[PDB]
Parts: C-alpha cells; structure tokens; sequence
C-alpha cells in the first residue's frame, strides 16, 4: 500500500526542451527498487529507468533519474519528438508493488485554429429511424476546445458525444468529432442544426449550421 | 531472445469466467517469476500477482485474491490465469512481465503484449456505415460514420489503401446501447470531387463484416 | 502524564503457521481498562478489546487468527486507563510473522551432521526458488542468499562455529518485497557434536 502519486499528471514542452517529472511515495521507498517505464498508446510498457538512476539498454542519455526516501524524478536535458509517451513510476520495495497514474508527455506547437465542418445526417440513416450530426474540429492546438450544439438556436445536452484524436506526427494537432444523435421523429421536427465552436486562436466562437431542408 | 506472447483478444459476458495465456521463450522458464498486471484504459497499471513457474508457488495483491486464478504448465513454458465472476469493472488490458533477474522484485525487464478482455452482455454486431457528406472554395471535408458495432476492433482505409494523407480516424465511443461507434474522416481538394470517386472500407473482423461505402457530394 | 507501557507478549510463540492462531497477550500493572493493539504492514489495524483484573494485574488476550498475510506485521501495544482514550506509552514490538507460504528448503550440515569437537560445522540452506533470504532458527539469524548456483539454487550458509555445542536447526525461506511472510519450515536438523577420543 505504498501509494505512488505522479506530478504532473499531463505536460507539454517544445523540441529542445528540458523536461522533468516527479514520483512521490506515500511511504519511504528503497532506490534499488524504484523503476520508471515508458508507454506509448498501443504497445507494453518499455523499462526505461531502474533503481532509480541506471538507464535501461537502448534508453538515450538525455534521459536521467534521481531520487531517494519519498520524492524521485525522471528528467530529458533535450526534449525529441520520439520522447513523447505516458511515464510511470514503480516501486517494488514492498509488496504489493505499485505503479503511479502516470505522466503524459506531449509535444508543444505554435496556435493552430480548429477547421470546423457540420455534417448532417444520411438519407440512409434517416430510414432506419436514428440521426446522428456530426461537427469536426479539424487539426487545432491546444487541445481544450468546446463544442456547443444549437438546434433552432437550443442548446442541447446528453445526446452529444466527443472524440479527440492523439497529436499527429507531423502536425502535432488534435482532431475532434462532436456527434449529437436524435430520433428520426425528433430530427424532423426542428429547422436548423448549427455547431458552435470556442477555441483560441479562434476570435469569436465560429458556428457551422445548416438547414434539414437541403 | 527473450519473448513473451500472450494469448489473443477475448470477449466474455459477466459472470463468467476468462482465462489468457503468457507464452515464454528465450529462457528458462523455470529459473525466474513471472508478474501480471491489470491497465484499465486510461489509468496506471495495477499489480495482480505472481507465480514461480518451478515450484508454481503464488503471492497475490489482496486485492485480487479471490477474482484471479495463477497457473503454470512447464512442458508449454506457458503461464495462465483466470479472473472469475467477471464484471464490467473487470474490462482491462492485462498484462504479463519477467524481471531482469530470477529475483521477483528486480525491475520487470520483458513485456508480454497485453491481452485485451471485454466484458460486456452486448451483441457480436456487425457497423453500419453511413456517409459524411462533403456537404459544399478550398478544401472541403468528406467522411464515413461506423455506428452500432461490437466489439471494439474496426479497421477504416479509404481508396483501398491509396488515400493516406489528411485522413483522421476518430477513437471509438461506447454508446449507451454498449455497442461501440467512430467516425473516420479526411480532407480533400474540393476540386476533387467531381473528378475523383472517393470511398471508405471498413471492416469489422468479429463479425466477418467488410463494408465499401461510396460517399459522394449529394443532397 | 503519559502512563507507562505494557508488555506485549506471543504465545505459543512469534512464528505462526498459516490458517493458525497466535495469542498476543498485553498486560500491565497499571489498572488499565482498556487494551488497544496496533499492527503495522501490509495491511495496518487496530483492535480494541477491554481488560480484566487478577491479582493486581490488567491484561487482555488478542486472538490473531486464523492466520493471513494481512495479520502479519509488527504488532505494538497501548493501554488506557480512560475511554472517550488516554494511550500510554506503547509496547515493546513484535514481529508476528507467517510461516508455510513457499515451498520449504533444504537444510545441510557440512561436512555432516556430527563431527568431533573443535572440527567446524555450517549449515548450508538451499532451494530451487529464488529466495532472497534465509532464516536459521535453533530451538533466530537471517543471512541473505546468494545468486543462481548448482541447480539453481539460491542458497544461505550459516557457519555454526568451533563451541556450537549443536541442537536441532530448522530452517526459513523469505523474500524482501514480504518480510513478514516465510515459507515452509525445512525438515530438521539434528547437529551433533561428540568429544574427540
Ligand atoms: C490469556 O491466556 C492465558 C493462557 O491460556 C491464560 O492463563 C490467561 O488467563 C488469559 N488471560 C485472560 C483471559 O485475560
Ligand atoms: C507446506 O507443507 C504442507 C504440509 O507439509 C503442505 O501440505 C503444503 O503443500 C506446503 N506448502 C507449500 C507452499 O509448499
Ligand atoms: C542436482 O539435482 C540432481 C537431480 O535432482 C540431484 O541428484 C543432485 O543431488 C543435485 N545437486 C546439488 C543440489 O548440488
């Protein structure tokens, strides 16, 4: 029950960037068995770190560990493109060994404005008696946006649902897909489906409607 | 050298029982321990247990005491185990690992590739897939909807393979039905569209579902 | 001020097999109405019991059972003279340990089980599991083990010495992540020692 607590629990630093994240243990925990891994989504977790200081085979340089008693920290002199990934901590000093929540290491850009486009639903979809509009938030950064949805100018809510991309490889920019699903019946009794969207590097909040008409 | 091949993805309904399996290779599998893990998605890694696949002796977390079963079987070089009245909360990525040495709390070295369970009372269902319109100066964005599937694995590819670039294929989202939906969309030059005919493939393997879906300006 | 601290004893003793009991008995002078016992390890508790009077002596029976890896820890414990609680000074600890969780080792004299006076006997403990530690108990040393060995075994010596006198030797397995937590005991060990002719 030797509690690891991870801080912060998301980061994001520019390339070049000297980055640095701390494990705090509830209890006093042995430097020898101390362990830090990398996750990227999709794959095991890579011993990255143990006890405390020593790197892993195939770990490079810039990365270093420290620490000792309750507090120990993973650090990169100069943040890479490849470097960004989820870091845990993990002590194994007594048992149950336990891992932290982990830290989410992204890779910070320049502004980027969210493309918005609405999509109503399909004809075929119509017919089968559910309709889903869907609202796309196309390549931005930061990553915190809001989606308002208005049907005849209503704010709606709970028949929304998000989805948000992981950062490109070349752009580093997120995506989000805002669907609001209503009932055939429903969807044929109100006039216009308008999506709303606040964002920086957005001026004022952009909003992409469209008539069910045509 | 050293690897470690767990068994493969699994669908099982609550309260029931499951059982995954952690092949060893590259060592002898009875000189060392071997740790498994539980990562729900979206949160750190919990500890389940171990097991000495010489002697089979286990120590368990207390937490996972009576919910999962270690086993061994030495002529396989294969570890097992079973998580036993299953519940939604019981819906993880589970993983098997070795230590650097045949010490059981050395740093866990060698990672299996994680056994993804779902436990659900859904329905094997194959998606439905309807067009995003392009819905028209500049690059317009054109798309596909696969709704009401289950279970999670579906695969979304665009000209049958030809069309890489500006393609952005969304996560899935559980729905409240339990079935599973996503959107995969891309940007194309609006030019495009009368001269190129752009279409989605999606396959939903569970179901032995393949669906080619033609999405067309339209009204 | 503070009263002073009970005593804190284990009966039959500090080992406990698993799914046994163990009593840890808190007793004091001090007319103490209250008996409050404390572990401290995987699992931390407190237990609360009331304690009886006898020939000018309060004392209170815990009952540690049927024995766990939860229950084993170190143990402390506080008396109170009053309730709604005055803890005094806490006891002595003691390190209740559970037995019987592994596979038990071997147990070896070298060069054998007897042997002339002044010749020097060591115990050699020994087993296939990677135990980080052994422990050699005369009817208590913990020594750690060593690498991968003949076998593959991870294995402790004890050297006994020139005057050991002997006695029947049992020997303990352990990991360092559990303390608390030992193996099945290996099988005895006559050690005998007989005067040079
Ligand atoms: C504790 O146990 C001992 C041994 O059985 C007994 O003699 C003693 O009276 C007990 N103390 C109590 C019941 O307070
Ligand atoms: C411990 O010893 C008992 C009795 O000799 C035996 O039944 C049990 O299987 C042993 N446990 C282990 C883990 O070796
Ligand atoms: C090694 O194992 C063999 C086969 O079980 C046994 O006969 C021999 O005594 C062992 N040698 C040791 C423990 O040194």
């Amino acid at each position: 029950q030797i509690v690891l607590t991870q801080s912060p629990a998301s980061m994001s630093a520019s390339l070049g960037e000297r980055v640095t994240m701390t494990c705090t243990a509830s209890s006093s925990v042995s430097s020898s068995y101390l362990y830090w891994y990398q996750q990227k989504p999709g794959s095991s977790p890579k011993l990255w770190i143990y006890s405390t200081s020593n790197l892993a085979s195939g770990v490079p340089a810039r990365f270093s560990g420290s620490g000792s008693g309750t507090s120990y920290s993973l650090t990169i002199s100069s943040m890479e493109a490849e470097d960004a990934a989820t870091y845990y901590c993990h002590q194994y000093h007594r048992s149950p060994p336990t891992f932290g929540g982990g830290t989410k290491l992204e890779i910070k850009r320049t502004v980027a404005a969210p493309s918005v486009f609405i999509f109503p639903p399909s004809d075929e979809q119509l017919k089968s008696g559910t309709a889903s509009v869907v609202c796309l938030l196309n390549n931005f950064y930061p990553r915190e946006a809001k989606v308002q949805w208005k049907v005849d100018n209503a704010l709606q809510s709970g028949n929304s649902q998000e989805s948000v991309t992981e950062q490109d490889s070349k752009d580093s920019t997120y995506s989000l897909s805002s669907t609001l699903t209503l009932s055939k019946a429903d969807y044929e009794k109100h006039k216009v489906y308008a999506c709303e969207v606040t964002h920086q590097g957005l001026s004022s909040p952009v909003t992409k409607s469209f008539n069910r008409g045509e | 050298e050293v690897q470690l091949q767990q068994s493969g993805t699994v669908l099982a309904r609550p309260g029931a029982s499951v059982k995954m399996s952690c092949k060893a290779s590259g060592y002898t599998f009875t000189s060392y321990w071997m740790h498994w893990m539980k990562q729900r998605p979206g949160q750190g890694l919990e500890w389940i247990g171990t097991i000495y696949p010489g002697n089979s002796d286990t120590n368990y977390n207390q937490k996972f005491k009576g919910k999962a079963k270690l086993t061994a079987v030495t002529s396989t070089n294969t570890a097992y185990m079973e998580l036993s009245s299953l519940t939604n909360e019981d819906s993880a990525v589970y993983y098997c690992s070795r230590p650097t040495t045949a010490t059981r709390s050395s740093a866990m070295d060698y990672w299996g590739q994680g056994t993804s369970v779902t436990v659900s009372s859904a329905s094997t269902k194959g998606p439905s897939v309807f067009p995003l319109a392009p819905s028209s100066g500049g690059t317009a964005a054109l798309g596909c909807l696969v709704k009401d599937y289950f279970p999670e694995p579906v695969t979304v590819s665009w000209n049958s393979g030809a069309l890489t670039s500006g393609v952005h294929t969304f996560p899935a989202v559980l729905q409240s039905s339990g079935l599973y939906s996503l959107s995969s969309v891309v940007t194309v030059p609006s030019s495009s569209l009368g001269t190129q005919t752009y279409i989605c493939n999606v396959n939903h393997k569970p179901s032995n579902t393949k669906v080619d879906k033609k999405v067309e300006p339209k009204s | 001020g503070v009263h002073r601290k009970p005593s804190l004893l284990a009966h039959p003793g500090r080992l406990v097999k698993s799914e046994e009991t163990v009593i840890l008995q808190c007793w004091s002078d001090v007319r103490f109405e209250h008996f409050l016992l404390h572990r401290e390890g995987k699992f931390k508790d407190t237990l609360h019991l009331i304690g009886e009077h006898h020939d000018g002596v309060s004392k209170a029976n815990f009952s540690i059972g049927p024995m766990m890896q939860d229950l084993a820890g170190t143990y402390r414990c506080y008396g109170s003279v009053t309730h709604s609680y005055q803890l005094s000074a806490p006891s002595d600890p003691l390190d209740i340990v559970i037995t019987g969780l592994y596979e038990k080792p071997s147990l070896s004299a070298q060069p054998g089980p007897t042997v002339l006076a002044g010749e020097s006997v060591t115990l050699s403990c020994s087993s296939r599991s990677s135990y980080d530690m052994y422990h050699l108990s005369r009817e208590h040393e913990c020594r750690f083990s060593a690498g991968p060995k003949v076998n593959g075994t991870f294995q402790a010596d004890f050297p006994l010495g020139p005057a050991t006198h002997g006695g029947t030797y049992r020997c303990f397995g352990s990991f360092r992540d559990s303390p608390y937590e030992w193996s099945n005991s290996s099988d005895p060990l006559l050690v005998s020692v007989i005067g040079n002719p």
